[PDB]
């Protein structure tokens, strides 16, 4: 957040939420759909892998 | 993300890979699935073309040319 | 041998088996019991270490390496 100055990066986060919406067989978008969208970003997956949650563990 | 299959659609997917390998092919075209799925005893796809309209003897002939 | 369990003991061993699913494990190792008790706020295993004079951070690192 400090490194960063509608948002251009937010468009990619909302686009990934539509892909996960057609996976868990849900007609709507809830909170669980926005959780898997953060792991697909290259600038956001490093934070989750720092504590102790890898890709397979997530 | 997770993918879960059933029983009728599972045997059809495995049959499409064997049909494309016995005829010496490269890519798996989607036309190699509706042919095997239609050749079933009391299949659910046969009643779809007969309800919404369209002859079932002319649609299958267009899949072999692909 | 008569190894009967209480209501609180069954809530820990049953939760330890499901805790290994997220950490990618296929077995129930006894080292996973101390990890679940340290992940709960105001637990029974944490109150014992405070009275005996023990660092809970160094103990958690020992069971994590195993």
């Amino acid at each position: 957040m400090v490194r960063q100055p509608h948002s251009p990066e937010l468009a990619k986060l909302l686009h990934y939420a539509h892909e996960h919406m057609k996976k868990q067989r849900d007609l709507y978008i809830a909170q669980d759909h926005l959780i898997l969208a953060l792991a697909d970003l290259p600038s956001m997956a490093q934070v989750l892998k720092e504590g102790g949650v890898t890709k397979k563990s997530l | 993300s997770s993918m879960q299959f059933t029983d009728k659609a599972t045997e059809t997917l495995n049959a499409a890979a064997k049909y494309a390998a016995e005829n010496s092919h490269v890519q798996l075209h989607p036309s190699h699935v509706a042919v095997v799925m239609l050749d079933e005893e009391n299949s659910l796809f046969r009643s779809i073309l007969e309800k919404a309209g369209g002859d079932v003897v002319s649609i299958e002939r267009g899949f072999k040319k692909i």
